[PDB]
């Protein structure tokens, strides 16, 4: 946590349907866009932390 | 404080004007049906 390993995503077609629709995951909240939007809206670039 | 009000930020459709939504109906989220059970990717439509 104090140390995070960034990850830089860009230049693609950005599926996130698989992640919305993912039952692995114990939690899936968005903040600044919808998450059923996410496979619609674009973004210039994507970052994971 | 004061939660007694209440407002709607789930509906699957933009409303028509002058129109009054009284909806309690779960508002799905996921692919899933919601049975009237929310949970995960069932959310109940109305914020305090």
């Amino acid at each position: 946590v104090y140390a995070w390993n960034r990850k830089r995503i860009s230049n693609c077609v950005a599926d996130y349907s698989v992640l919305y629709n993912s039952a692995s995951f114990s939690t899936f909240k968005c903040y600044g866009v919808s998450p059923t939007k996410l496979n619609d809206l674009c973004f210039t670039n994507v970052y994971a932390d | 404080g004061n939660y007694n009000y209440l407002y709607r930020l789930f509906r699957k459709s933009n409303l028509k004007p002058f129109e009054r939504d009284i909806s309690t109906e779960i508002y799905q989220a996921g692919s899933t049906p919601c049975n009237g059970v929310e949970g995960f990717n069932c959310y109940f439509p109305l914020q305090s």
